[PDB]
């Protein structure tokens, strides 16, 4: 299969491209204030997966802010890691994301955050 | 269920401002 750093989502595997576009310029067209968003666990993250993995969130929540969030429905223990990745890199916790949509979605419309208990994601 | 959208509420986002607001 791929190398460790390239990106996998399950998504992505489970849903076309064509299906993944249609939904994501017609969510983004409609509530143009809220972005679209799949979070998954990166394949090698001794972490649980989710329950419910899209989300449509304000564009002017923070990075730290859907962290918060996330974390609290992943019922981790308070000595646990985790990191986010966006297109393989840490996102800056200060920032909105609107901005991290704005610089991060695909051509599916979609950002993409994948989560692991390691600082790198193919690790 | 195939794939539904998950919004937070006002209250979880209210939540998430008081525990990780700006510095």
């Amino acid at each position: 299969g791929p190398g460790s750093e390239f990106m996998k989502f399950q998504y992505k595997e489970d849903h076309p491209f064509e299906y993944r576009k249609k939904e994501g310029e017609k969510i983004r067209k409609k509530y143009p204030d809220r972005v679209p968003v799949i979070v998954e666990k990166a394949p090698k993250a001794r972490v649980p997966d989710l329950d419910k993995r899209k989300y449509l969130v304000p564009s002017d929540l923070t990075v730290g802010q859907f962290y918060f969030l996330i974390r609290k429905r992943i019922h981790l223990r308070p000595e646990d890691a985790l990191f986010f990745f966006v297109n393989n890199t840490i996102p800056p916790t200060s920032a909105t994301m609107g901005q991290l949509y704005e610089d991060n979605h695909e051509e599916d419309y979609f950002l993409y955050v994948a989560y692991s208990d390691e600082s790198v994601y193919g690790k | 269920p195939e794939d539904d959208w998950t919004e937070f509420s006002s209250e979880e986002i209210r939540e998430a401002r008081q525990a990780a607001a700006s510095h």
